[PDB]
RNA sequence: GGGAUGGCUUGUGGCGGCCAAGCGUUCAUAGCGACGUCGCUUUGAUCCUUCGAUGUCGGCUCUUCCUAUCAUACCGAAGCAGAAUUCGGUAAGCGUUGGAUUGUUCACCCACUAAUAGGGAACGUGAGCUGGGUUUAGACCGUCGUGAGACAGGUUAGUUUUACCCUACUGAUGAACUCGUCGCAAUGGUAAUUCAGCUUAGUACGAGAGGAACCGCUGAUUCAGAUAAUUGGUUUUU
RNA sequence: CGCGGGGUUAAGGUGCCGGAGUGGACGCUCAUCAGACACCACAAAAGGCGUUAGUACAUCUUGACAGCAGGACGGUGGCCAUGGAAGUCGGAAUCCGCUAAGGACUGUGUAACAACUCACCUGCCGAAUGUACUAGCCCUGAAAAUGGAUGGCGCUCAAGCGU
C-alpha cells in the first residue's frame, strides 16, 4: 500500500516540490524540504504538489544532523494556501507545516506543537490522536 | 487426400504376425492330426476364455487349438 | 487477427521499373553464374540415366516383357 | 587499387622458428629462482622466451580449488543429484559420530552469533551526489590510458600529507 | 518468511528465446546501408547493449533471489546441504555469476569493436558474433538451470520454521504415533498411514499456550545405525534434533 | 501450506469433474491446431515453428528408423586412455590458403583530419583492422604519428588449430610474418584472412628431432579478425 | 523522428469546428425513445437564464464522506413562464430519414 | 475426381411422419415437431423404399458426396429428438461454498430460467436462459444434480454447455479450486 | 568558373574436426550435404587492468502514424494454495511523468507512478526559436616551423534583418432560387482514462506468516466541454 | 517517317473505362487484402490433418485399414540397487513356457502392491486400403511508419491459371 490516502475531497494544493514547510512535531527536525507527492499523477511540465492530509516525501535542511541524510514520509498538516471545504468555508493556515511518519502512517514523534487540519486528522489517526487542537 | 489421420508408430516390441503365423498354424495342425485318434470341436461362445490356460494344463496329453 | 474489422496497409502488387530492370539484371547475371559452374561442375555424372522403366498400372507390360524377351532372342540367334 | 593477396609456396613455413634446450630451459628456471627485485635498475627490452616453461607453477592449493567445481559435477552430476531422476540418497557431512555432530553444531552456532554481530556492528537514504563521481568517467579514463599508451617514463605525483592517499595501486 | 518470491528459472533454450525476443522487439530493427556509420554504430551498439543488459538482470535476479548458505542460521544451512547438496548449490550459482560477468566482458569488448567498425555488413558481423557467444555461454548452462529450477520450486514448498522460538520437537522410530500426536496437537495436514516412513520432510503445526504461540515439529523416522549409514530422509530428523533449540520429545512403541 | 500440498489436494479431492475428457478432446484437437499454426502464422513467429517442427520430424524419423533397427574406440589407445575423451583425429609447400581477397589501401586506411579550420589537414592514417604491435610497445607522439593503430583493436592471442593432432588450443602471437597485400601491411602487423603469423607453441609440446623443444612455429590466419572479434589460425604443419 | 516526452492533445476533435452556431437557439438533435407503451407525455421545454445563486443541502448519500452534513452547492435559476401550444407536425419514415 | 452418383439411406421408424420440401426437414413423432432447414447442401432427396429416405448427390466432388453424412446424421438426430428425446445430466460440486440452483419457467417467454448464487461465494447472481423446448428440472434421486431434457439434441447441449461455461473459476489455480457445474451423463430420455 | 547502398534491414559467432538422412556415384567411390556434436575462445568470485571523436547531437512547442505492448482490457500455460508474479497470445482504444548531474561521447542515477515501451514522418544534404560538432576578421597558451604561418590541441569575444503574394489551414461574409419560420440527415469528425477507499472480509485459501475476487457504494488522477453563486487575482469605475 | 484516300496486318489486345468475344474445348485454384508482365532475393533436403493427378513398395474373403466385445497369461516379486521400487524412480541384461497372442513391458496409477491401458491375438462386420516420394494450383515461408493501388473499377464453372 502506497501512502495515497483513500477517501480525500479534492482541495487546493499549495505546496509543490521545491517548499520547505515548518516541521510540526518534535522528531527533532526543524523543516521539511518536498521532493515528492505520493498519489501524483503523470503530466508534462506539471510540478507535483499536496495539499493538507497529503502524504510527501522530504528531505531536512534544517535540525537533529542524523535525520539530515534520509528521505522521510511526511503528512502535511498545515497550509498556507486558501482551500475550500464541503460546508462552502473557505479557510487557509497562517504557515505551510507538516509531521514525519511512516509508510503506515504512524508517527516518528511524540508530540504536535499547534493545530493541524480536519483533513489530516480524519485521514491519519494517529495524528488524531497526537493533536491537541483540531482546526 | 492431404487431410488424413496420423497413423501411430508403436515403438513396442511385439510386431504383426502376417502371413507366418498362419502358415506355422497350418503346419502345426497338419502335424498334430496323425498322432491323435479324435479331433473333438468344442465351442466357448461370448465368454472370457481366460481358463481355457488352465483346461491347457490339465488335458496336458492332449493338444488344444484355439486360432 | 483483427484483419478484417481492422486492415492494415496493402502490399502494393504495381512494380517499379527500377525494381524490374534489377530483378531482369539478377536473373541474367544468375543464368551466366550457373552457365559457368556447370562448365566448371566437378560433381560426377553418369553417361547413361538410369531409366525408370514401364509403369506397373500399364496392363500391357507383361506382354510388352514377353515382346522383349523374344526380341533379345531373335537378335541373339541372327548375331 | 586492389591488389594480388597471395603466398608462395616456401619450406620455411612448416619448419620451427624458434628452438631452446632442455639446459637452456634449466639455466633460465635457476635465473628465475635466484630472480630479485632492485628499485634502481628499469627494464628496456624484453626477452623473447618461452615464459610457460620457465616459470614456476601454481600452488597446489590454487591448483586443486581451480577444479573442485568440475571435479564434483563429473563425480557426480546434476540430475542425479536433485530432480525428478535423482540417484542421491547419502548426503555429504562434515562430521561421522554424535558427538563430532553436537560440537559442530554448537560452533556452528558460535560462529553464525559473531557474524551477526559483526553485521550489526557494521527511511531510505539520499543518493550520493554525482560530483564524487567525479575523475572516474570514460573520458578521463581514456583520456588516461591514452596517455600511458603514449609514455616511456611515468611520474606518478603524491600529495605529500597523504601519500598512502593518493597512491594509485 | 520463506522462499516463495524466487522468480521462476528457465532453461537454456527458453533464456535463450527470451533474451534474443526482447532484444528483436523491445528496439527498432531497420537500419538502412545508406545512412551515417555513425547512425549505424549506435544501432548495433545498442542491440549488442540491450542483449547484455536483459541478460544481465536475469542472472543478477537468479543470484540475489536464491539464499546464501553462508549467511543462514546453522539449521538452515545444514537442511539445505541435506536437502540440495550445499557444493552443487553453490557450483551451479558460481556457474551463473561467471556466465553473467563473461556476458559482460563480451559485450564491453565487441562494443569496443564496434567503435571502429566502418560498414554496415562488418557492424552487423560483429552484432551477430557477440550475440552468438553470448547464446553459446547461455548454451554451456543447460544442467545447472534445471538443477537450479527444481531447487526453487522445493524451497517454494519448504515449511517456514523458525529457529529461535518456543518448540516441540517430535522423534523416534517410524510407526510410532508422531504424526497422530502432531494432527491432535496442531492444524497441520501430516498424513497418517500404518507403513514405515510415510512422513518424508519436515512438518511444522501451531499450538496456543497460556496465550503463547509454539510450533511442533514432525519429522521423519531414524534407525538405529550409525550417520554414515543415514539417508537424506532420516537427515533431516537428525539435522531438526542437532541444530534447533527445542523440547524433544522422543516417542516410543512398547 | 507445505511439502506435496498439491499432491496431497490432488489424492484427497481428485480432479475437475471434466478434466480427463477435457484433456483428450484438447489433444484430439492438437492436431488441426498444429495444421492452423503451420497455415496461419506470420513472420518470424512462424519461420521459428517451422524450424522447430523440421528439427520435430527429423528426431521422430531418426527414432523410428532406430527401432526398425533394434534387431540387428576408432584408434588403438592403451587400458589408461579407455574410457577417456579422446580426439577423434580425422615436395610442394604450399599453405592452405593460397589465396585471399586483397585489401585496397583505401579500404585499409581511413583519413583522421585535424586542424581547427573548415579546410582539415588529412595526413593522419588510422588503421581499421586487427593489428599485432609486439612486446615492449610505446606508442609515437602525436604530432610525428601518421599510422594510428587503436587499442582497442589490438590482439595478442590467437585460436591455434593442429590439422595432426586436431586440437584448438588459444596461444600467444609472436609476430607478423606476411600480409600477403602488403609489406606495408606486414610491417604495420594487420590481422587479417590469409595473414601467416609466427605463434607460441609451448603449450602444445612440440619436441624435434635432437630432442629441443620447438616453442615458435608459423600458422596461418582462416577467418577474419575485423567481422569476427577473434583470431583464427590453422598451424602450418 | 518521435517526441521524446508523451502528451496528450489538446482540446477534443469531437467539437469542431470551433465555428459560431447556426441559430442562437439550442437544437434538440434528439429525443428519447418513443415507448408506445408509456402515457403521452412531452419530452422538453424553454426557459431563460436568470443567473445563479447559493444553497445549503442535507445530503443523503450513503457510503460518501458528506452524508448526513450539510454541503454548499452553486445551482443555476431559469426562469421558466408556461409556454403555448399552437402546433403539431408530423412525420413519417423514409430511406432518407 | 467428381463421382458420378452417391447415395445416403435413412431409416424411419413407424410412428414417425417426415415432410421434406424445398429441403426443409420436418420430423414429427410422439413427442412434438422438430424443424430444419437444410437449404446450404445440395442434396435430392426421394422415398427410395417404404420407411427408408434417400439422399442423393449427382456428379458431386468428395466434398460434396461427404457432406451427405453430416445431413444423415443430422435427420437422424431429429428423428431420435422425436422418438425418445435427449437427456443431459449435469453435477455441481463444491468445496466450501454451496450452490445455490434455482430453476423457474417464465411465463412471457415459455423458456426456463436457471439461477446461481454463492459460487465461491460470490454475491451476484448468474442467470442463463434455455433455449425453448428444453426443461430444467433439480433432481431428487441424486444429490446436487441438474436434468435437461428435450427433443432438440443442439438445444440441450448447447444448454448445457451455457450453464457449464457461466460458472468458471477465474484467476485462481484449477488443481486446487474445483469448483463448478459439469456435464455428467448424456443419453436418451426414454 | 564548377559542385553540394536502396523490394536494403531484424534472433541466434568464427575457425577446425567428426557424424550424418538425403543428392550424386556405382567402367573412378570421389565429391556436395541440413539436423547436430566436440575443441578454443567464480563453490554465487573480484572490486589493485574504465584500452584513442575523421564521422555529432540536442532542447523547446506541437500534430500525426507504426507495432516490434511498458501499463490498462481479455485469454493460454507454469507448485500458479492465497497474495505477488513468470512465460506466451489477441490487441495502438487509452496513457507513458517530475528532477539532479557538462573536470563531457551528457549518459547514467533518484523518486513519483498503472507504467514511466520502442520507433518513423529530419539525420538516404538542406530558411521556425535557441544551445554543442563549428571553424571569417581581434587575442592568449601548448606543439611544429629560420620565418611568413600551420596545427595533437586548449581558452575568450564576436552582423542576415520576409510575408502585404499563391496554396494549405483556422475562422468570417456571401450572388443566383420572393422573403421568412419550423425541420430532416448524406457526408466529415467523434472521447474519455487510470487509481484508491467502504463492503464482500480478516472471508475463501493457509501449518503459520499472511491474504483475494464478482455484484453493490463513494471519491480521486489524466483528458474533454462549460460556468462565475462563492473564494482568490486583475482596477481608467481614475 | 513527304502530303492524302481505301485495304490488310505486326507487337499487343477483345467485361467496362477502350476499338474488338461476358467467344468455343478440357481441366486446375477459394487466398483473413489470391492471382492476373513472371523470371532475382527472402528460401531451406523449409513448414501445411488444403486440393487434385501420378510413381514405388506393401496388406487383402486364408477377412486388409477403422471400430466394437473379449483375452493380454506362467517361471517371475528375473539380477543388482533402494527406507520402500513387484513391467512402469534407476543400472545392466532381456530368456523360456503356454501359445491364438501377449514386451522381463507402452503409458496412467500405488509408499509399495493392486487396478486400468498399449503393443499383440481371437470373435462380429465387410472390400478395398496403408506408407513414402514426385508433379500442379493454394496457405505460411518477416513487416514498419500521411491514405492508395494487377492503371482503375471490379472479377470466383473468372474478367485467375495451362494448352
Ligand atoms: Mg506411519
Amino acid at each position: 500500500k502506497r501512502g495515497a490516502p483513500g477517501g480525500k475531497l479534492k482541495m487546493t494544493l499549495g505546496l509543490p516540490v521545491g517548499a520547505i514547510m515548518n516541521c510540526a512535531d518534535n522528531s527533532g527536525a526543524r523543516n521539511l524540504y518536498i521532493i515528492a507527492v505520493k498519489g501524483a499523477g503523470a503530466r508534462l511540465n506539471r510540478l507535483p504538489a499536496g495539499g493538507v492530509g497529503d502524504m510527501v516525501m522530504a528531505t531536512v535542511k534544517k535540525g537533529k544532523p542524523e535525520l539530515r541524510k534520509k528521505v522521510h514520509p511526511a503528512v502535511i498538516v498545515r497550509q498556507a494556501k486558501p482551500w475550500k471545504r464541503f460546508d462552502g468555508v473557505f479557510l487557509y493556515f497562517e504557515d505551510n507545516a507538516g509531521v514525519i511518519v511512516n509508510p503506515k502512517g504512524e508517527m516518528k514523534g511524540s508530540a504536535i506543537t499547534g493545530p493541524v487540519g480536519k483533513e489530516a486528522a480524519e485521514l491519519w489517526p494517529r495524528i488524531a490522536s497526537n493533536a491537541g487542537v483540531v482546526m | 487426400p492431404k487431410s488424413k489421420r496420423a497413423r501411430v508408430y508403436h515403438l513396442t516390441q511385439v510386431n504383426k504376425k502376417g502371413r507366418e503365423a498362419k502358415e506355422r498354424l497350418f503346419s502345426n495342425i497338419r502335424e498334430t492330426i496323425p498322432k491323435y485318434q479324435h479331433c473333438f470341436v468344442f465351442s466357448v461362445d461370448n465368454m472370457r476364455n481366460n481358463y481355457l490356460k488352465d483346461v491347457r494344463h490339465e488335458l496336458n496329453d492332449c493338444r488344444i487349438f484355439f486360432g | 487477427a483483427g484483419t478484417i474489422n481492422k486492415p492494415k496497409k496493402p502490399t502494393s502488387k504495381r512494380k517499379t521499373t527500377r525494381l524490374r530492370a534489377k530483378i531482369s539484371k539478377r536473373a541474367a547475371e544468375k543464368k551466366r553464374k550457373e552457365r559457368k559452374l556447370a562448365r566448371k561442375n566437378p560433381e560426377w555424372r553418369s553417361k547413361l540415366k538410369k531409366d525408370p522403366g514401364i509403369p506397373n498400372l500399364f496392363p500391357y507390360k507383361e506382354r510388352l516383357l514377353q515382346q522383349i524377351e523374344e526380341e533379345r532372342i531373335r537378335r541373339k540367334e541372327e548375331l | 587499387e586492389v591488389p594480388k593477396a597471395v603466398i608462395e609456396p616456401n619450406r620455411k613455413w612448416f619448419t620451427n622458428t624458434r628452438v631452446i634446450s632442455q639446459d637452456t630451459l634449466q639455466s633460465f628456471r635457476e635465473a628465475m629462482a635466484e630472480k630479485q627485485k632492485d628499485p634502481y635498475t628499469v627494464l628496456l627490452k624484453s626477452n623473447k622466451l618461452p615464459m610457460s616453461l620457465i616459470r614456476d607453477g601454481p600452488k597446489l592449493e590454487d591448483g586443486l580449488k581451480k577444479h573442485q567445481a568440475k571435479m564434483t559435477i563429473e563425480r557426480e552430476p546434476f540430475s542425479e543429484t536433485f530432480g525428478p531422476k535423482a540417484q542421491r540418497k547419502r548426503p555429504k557431512l562434515s562430521f561421522n559420530t554424535v558427538d563430532e555432530l553436537a560440537g559442530y553444531s554448537e560452533q556452528s552456532l558460535d560462529s553464525y552469533h559473531a557474524r551477526l554481530e559483526e553485521k550489526k556492528l557494521l527511511s531510505v537514504a539520499t543518493a550520493k551526489e554525482a560530483i564524487f563521481n567525479k575523475g572516474t568517467s570514460k573520458r578521463i579514463w581514456n583520456e588516461l590510458y591514452k596517455v600511458i599508451d603514449s609514455s616511456d617514463v611515468i611520474l606518478h605525483v603524491l600529495d605529500a600529507r597523504d601519500p598512502l592517499g593518493t597512491r594509485c595501486r | 518468511t520463506g522462499w516463495k518470491d524466487i522468480p521462476p528459472v528457465p532453461t537454456a533454450q527458453e533464456f535463450i528465446d527470451i533474451v534474443l525476443s526482447r532484444t528483436q522487439r523491445r528496439l527498432p530493427t531497420q537500419i538502412r546501408p545508406g545512412f551515417k556509420i555513425s547512425r549505424i554504430r549506435a544501432f548495433y551498439t545498442r542491440k549488442v547493449k540491450f542483449t547484455q543488459e536483459t541478460c544481465s538482470e536475469k542472472f543478477g535476479a537468479i543470484i540475489s533471489s536464491f539464499p546464501v548458505l553462508s549467511d543462514q542460521h546453522p539449521f538452515h544451512r545444514d537442511l539445505m546441504n541435506i536437502l540440495y547438496d550445499a557444493d552443487h548449490f553453490k557450483v551451479a550459482l558460481g556457474q551463473i555469476s561467471t556466465a553473467k560477468n563473461l556476458i559482460e566482458t563480451i559485450s564491453r569488448d565487441y562494443v569496443r569493436l564496434l567503435k571502429y567498425a566502418q560498414s554496415l555488413y562488418q557492424c552487423k558481423q560483429l552484432k551477430r558474433a557477440a550475440l552468438g557467444r553470448m547464446a553459446t555461454l547461455i548454451k554451456r548452462l543447460k544442467d545447472p538451470l534445471i538443477y537450479l529450477d527444481q531447487v526453487r520450486q522445493h524451497l517454494a514448498r519448504l515449511p517456514d520454521i523458525n529457529p529461535t522460538t518456543r518448540t516441540l520437537l517430535v522423534a523416534g522410530f517410524p510407526n510410532v504415533g508422531k504424526s497422530s500426536f502432531v494432527r491432535s496437537v496442531t492444524r497441520a495436514d501430516t498424513p497418517v498411514e500404518p507403513y514405515a516412513f510415510t512422513t518424508k520432510s519436515l512438518f511444522v503445526g501451531h499450538l496456543d499456550y497460556k496465550y503463547l504461540r509454539y510450533q511442533v515439529i514432525d519429522t521423519p523416522g531414524i534407525l538405529d545405525h550409525p550417520l554414515e549409514e543415514m539417508n537424506t530422509i532420516e537427515m533431516q530428523s537428525v539435522t531438526a534434533l542437532a541444530h534447533l533449540r527445542a523440547a524433544v520429545l522422543y516417542f516410543m512403541d512398547i | 501450506p507445505q511439502n506435496e500440498y498439491i499432491e496431497r489436494h490432488r489424492k484427497l479431492h481428485g480432479r475437475r469433474l471434466d478434466a480427463e475428457e477435457r484433456a483428450r478432446k484438447k489433444a484430439a484437437r492438437e492436431g488441426h491446431k498444429n495444421s492452423e499454426n503451420a497455415q496461419n502464422l506470420r513472420g518470424l513467429r512462424a519461420k521459428l515453428y517451422a524450424k522447430q517442427r523440421h528439427a520435430q520430424k527429423i528426431q521422430m524419423r531418426k527414432a523410428i528408423k532406430q527401432h526398425e533397427e533394434r534387431n540387428v574406440p576408432s584408434d588403438p589407445i592403451p587400458s589408461y586412455l579407455l574410457d577417456r575423451a579422446n580426439p577423434t583425429t580425422a615436395a610442394r609447400f604450399s599453405v592452405p590458403i593460397p589465396k585471399v581477397r586483397g585489401i585496397s589501401e583505401e579500404e585499409m586506411f581511413k583519413v583522421v583530419k585535424t586542424g581547427k579550420k573548415t579546410h582539415k589537414k588529412g595526413w593522419k592514417r588510422i588503421v581499421t583492422k586487427p593489428t599485432f604491435v609486439g612486446p615492449d610497445f610505446t606508442r609515437r607522439p602525436v604530432k610525428y604519428e601518421r599510422f594510428i593503430r587503436p587499442m582497442g583493436l589490438r590482439y595478442k592471442k590467437a585460436n591455434v588449430t593442429h590439422p595432426t593432432l586436431n586440437v584448438t588450443v588459444q596461444l600467444p602471437i609472436l609476430s607478423v610474418k606476411k600480409n600477403p597485400s602488403n609489406p606495408l601491411y606486414t610491417q604495420l602487423g594487420v590481422l587479417t584472412k590469409g595473414t601467416i603469423i609466427e605463434v607460441n607453441v609451448s603449450d602444445l609440446g612440440i619436441v624435434t628431432a635432437s630432442g629441443k623443444i620447438a616453442w615458435g612455429r608459423y600458422a596461418q590466419i582462416t577467418n577474419n579478425p575485423e567481422n569476427d572479434g577473434c583470431v583464427n589460425a590453422v598451424l602450418l604443419v | 523522428s518521435h517526441r521524446k516526452y508523451e502528451a496528450p492533445r489538446h482540446g477534443s476533435l469531437a467539437f469542431l469546428p470551433r465555428k459560431r452556431a447556426a441559430r442562437h437557439r439550442g437544437r434538440v438533435k434528439s429525443f428519447p425513445k418513443d415507448d408506445p407503451k408509456k402515457p403521452v407525455h412531452l419530452t422538453a421545454a424553454m426557459g431563460y437564464k436568470a443567473g445563479m445563486t447559493t444553497i445549503v443541502r442535507d445530503l443523503d448519500r450513503p457510503g460518501a464522506k458528506a452524508h448526513k452534513k450539510e454541503v454548499v452547492e452553486a445551482v443555476t435559476i431559469i426562469d421558466c413562464p408556461p409556454m403555448v401550444v399552437v402546433g403539431l407536425v408530423g412525420y413519417i419514415e423514409t430511406p432518407r430519414g | 475426381m467428381r463421382y458420378i452418383h452417391s447415395e445416403e439411406t435413412i431409416p424411419v421408424p413407424e410412428n414417425v411422419k417426415v415432410s421434406i420440401k424445398s429441403r426443409l426437414v420436418t420430423v414429427e413423432g410422439p413427442r412434438g415437431k422438430l424443424q430444419k432447414d437444410l437449404s446450404h447442401i445440395a442434396v435430392n432427396f426421394s422415398v427410395v423404399k417404404k420407411g427408408v429416405i434417400g439422399l442423393e448427390i449427382h456428379h458431386g466432388s468428395r466434398k460434396d458426396v461427404a457432406a451427405l453424412r453430416t445431413v444423415r446424421t443430422i435427420i437422424n438426430n431429429m428423428i431420435i429428438g422425436v422418438t425418445k428425446g435427449f437427456k443431459y445430466k449435469m453435477r455441481y460440486v463444491y468445496a466450501h461454498f454451496p450452490i445455490n440452483v434455482n430453476v423457474e419457467k417464465n411465463a412471457e417467454t415459455g423458456c426456463y430460467e436457471v439461477e446461481i448464487r454463492n459460487f465461491i461465494g460470490e454475491k451476484i447472481v448468474r442467470k442463463v436462459v434455455m433455449a425453448p423446448g428444453v426443461e430444467v428440472e433439480i433432481s431428487k434421486a441424486q444429490k446436487d444434480e441438474l436434468i435437461l431434457s428435450g427433443n432438440s439434441l443442439e438445444a440441450v447441449s448447447q444448454s448445457a454447455a451455457d450453464i457449464q461455461q457461466i460458472c468458471k473459476v477465474r484467476n485462481k489455480d484449477i488443481r486446487k479450486f474445483l469448483d463448478g457445474i459439469y456435464v455428467s451423463e448424456k443419453g436418451n430420455i426414454v
